[PDB]
RNA sequence: CAGCAGGUCUCCAAGGUGAACAGCCUCUGGCAUGUUGGAACAAUGUAGGUAAGGGAAGUCGGCAAGCCGGAUCCGUAACUU
RNA sequence: UCGCACGCCCGGCGGCGACGACCCAUUCGAACGUCUGCCCUAUCAACUUUCGAUGGUAGUCGCCGUGCCUACCAUGGUGACCACGGGUGACGGGGAAUCAGGGUUCGAUUCCGGAGAGGGAGCCUGAGAAACGGCUACCACAUCCAAGGAAGGCAGCAGGCG
RNA sequence: GAAACUGCGAAUGGCUCAUUAAAUCAGUUAUGGUUCCUUUGGUCGCUCGUACUUGGAUAACUGUGGUAAUUCUAGAGCUAA
């Protein structure tokens, strides 16, 4: 079922080994007006690298962005269209930055092209400061 | 070979060239903190229990 | 007249006998005889040798 | 004052040994030794101490496609010193001089020879160990 | 010209190692070592080997001898039909 | 621990400091991070990946967060919105010159931030260095020498050679 | 009060742009993911178990010098933090 890898898998601030006679968890709100999601609550999964279930707090700055790749397990690749203005001539230049961003799986219904808020962390890998903090759906296409 | 005795006792101290190898036979094969009868020295040198601590060489 | 220790066996080597070895990099070794030179130059250590006098140092034989 | 007191000596005419200087030369081509008679269809061969005339085969071309005099420092063949010990230095190694014996480098890899010192004094001034 | 190391058309093909009906050892089957034996181990020989250091300087000529060599994983140039 | 005036009771009580200290805040910072901005090149179109390249789990080091590093899981990550590679008489910026305007060219040069003392590699002390008018090796250079050995880094100030 | 033991600085400054093409660098940001010499504001009888000041080593100095050569070094007598 849950806790396939090395060691044991549990939040660090939870402990349920004390004497009895459902599982305890911890979470936080994120802060800048975002609500807490229900299965990050619901769910039994742990993730560290979560900023609602794990070890890691958004501070700095928060953009957004549209997912393109989901190819990889608990992480996606966003892709961000912004515009440039050249002084010297006069029009605008299409260019993108993009980047992987850290998908908890506390989100279930992810699809391509929706677009998702993100915000600035610690460094949790060599390229990745970023965690998904909400998901908004796609244009249309409920089916 | 020089040798540069020197007594704790007193705090006195001599330099003595010897220009003898026979001499020096005991003194050889010998490290930091031995004690050597010393009673080959000389004739006035009876009975000398000396300890040997060693100086430069011939380049310095 | 100065007998001193082989490099490999450890065994004493009288100045009439022995081999003298200088590597390129500067430092000498000894050998009383080829059964002991040949042994260095193929990369054996003497502590695996049970006749060297350093196997006996290491297993604490003889004394 | 010095004299050569014959030792052991294995590096006839054809051998190509490593060059154990700053000279740039890597390889030195033995074609003759410099003070033997000879003898019919004995190779000239040389031990260490010997002023030989050698020839850079590969190395900094300016060295090359011409004659140079050298002086052998080390030797692979096992040789007799007066004592009684039998020495040799695991490859076969020269320098390039002049006919005075001055060097062309300044700096030696290696050892040299206690008797390649006395006989070329110069040399031993950039050996950084003897024997 | 012979009980001549030559030549002469075909059937069957054990076990192990090993890709193999390759080379080697063994079983069934066959034999006494191939027109004789004994005693020593001289030179020169024929057939095998080994050599410190150099590595073709030998020789018309790398002749002979010597190096590599099986398998697995990489990697593989110029040229070209 | 040390130094300077000096007092109260019938041996006991007190002053002004310096110095260094266990720790929390200040300052100068330092380093890790986000977004945006860079010259040319297709006669560089596919690049990178068990020789961490892309994420996860668990560890080591670290001042801590991290494939910074280690064993196992997935073969991914990027590119025609020009990736990778190569060259750059490319340290960058604030800025300087010419200019109607639009720009172009320069910017090592007194300010800021980065790098370095011939080259990399390694290091003690010290809060702070991988320092170099500090070390340990090698390479290139190179000084004295009695031949046994010692000793050096002006892309600093002036100055000498090429 | 020479010199010496002991602290701080010598990681500041001056020179140059070799190297370097999202790398340096320039503008907004965060250490909620760490240190911090010196300076300043504070805790510095909070602990429950010879003090009227403990111990023994050294540099300077006296003396031997070794070396061709150095900001090279030791043996004997000490003494202070």
């Amino acid at each position: 079922d849950i806790q396939t890898e090395r060691a044991y898998q549990k939040q660090p601030t939870i402990f349920q080994n004390k004497k009895r006679v459902k599982l305890p968890r911890y979470y936080k709100n994120i802060g800048l007006g975002f609500k807490t999601p229900k299965e990050a609550i619901e769910g039994t999964y742990i993730d560290k690298k979560c900023p609602f279930t794990g070890n890691v707090s958004i501070r700095g700055r928060i953009l957004s962005g549209v997912v393109t790749k989901m190819k990889m397990q608990r992480t996606i690749v966003i892709r961000r269209d912004y515009l440039h203005y050249i002084r010297k001539y006069n029009r605008f230049e299409k260019r993108h930055k993009n980047m992987s961003v850290h998908l908890s799986p506390c989100f279930r219904d992810v699809q391509i092209g929706d677009i998702v808020t993100v915000g600035e962390c610690r460094p949790l890998s060599k390229t990745v400061r970023f965690n998904v903090l909400k998901v908004t759906k796609a244009a249309g296409t409920k089916k | 070979m020089k040798l540069n005795i020197s007594f704790p006792a007193t705090g006195c101290q001599k330099l003595i060239e010897v220009d003898d190898e026979r001499k020096l036979r005991t003194f050889y094969e010998k490290r930091m903190a031995t004690e050597v009868a010393a009673d080959a020295l000389g004739e006035e040198w009876k009975g000398y229990v000396v300890r040997i601590s060693g100086g430069n060489d011939k380049q310095g | 007249m100065k007998v001193e220790l082989c490099s490999f066996s450890g065994y004493k080597i009288y100045p009439g006998h022995g081999r003298r070895y200088a590597r390129t990099d500067g430092k000498v070794f000894q050998f009383l005889n080829a059964k002991c030179e040949s042994a260095f130059l193929s990369k054996r250590n003497p502590r695996q040798i049970n006749w060297t006098v350093l196997y006996r140092r290491k297993h604490k034989k003889g004394q | 004052s010095g004299a050569k007191f014959r030792i052991s000596l294995g590096l006839p005419v054809g051998a190509v040994i490593n060059c154990a200087d700053n000279t740039g030369a890597k390889n030195l081509y033995i074609i003759s030794v410099k003070g033997i008679k000879g003898r019919l269809n004995r190779l000239p061969a040389a031990g260490v101490g010997d002023m030989v005339m050698a020839t850079v085969k590969k190395g900094k071309p300016e060295l090359r496609k011409k004659v140079h005099p050298a002086v052998v420092i080390r030797q692979r063949k096992s040789y007799r010193r007066k004592d009684g010990v039998f020495l040799y230095f695991e490859d076969n190694a020269g320098v390039i001089v002049n006919n005075k014996g001055e060097m062309k480098g300044s700096a030696i890899t290696g050892p040299v020879a206690k008797e390649c010192a006395d006989l070329w004094p110069r040399i031993a001034s950039n050996a950084g160990s003897i024997a």
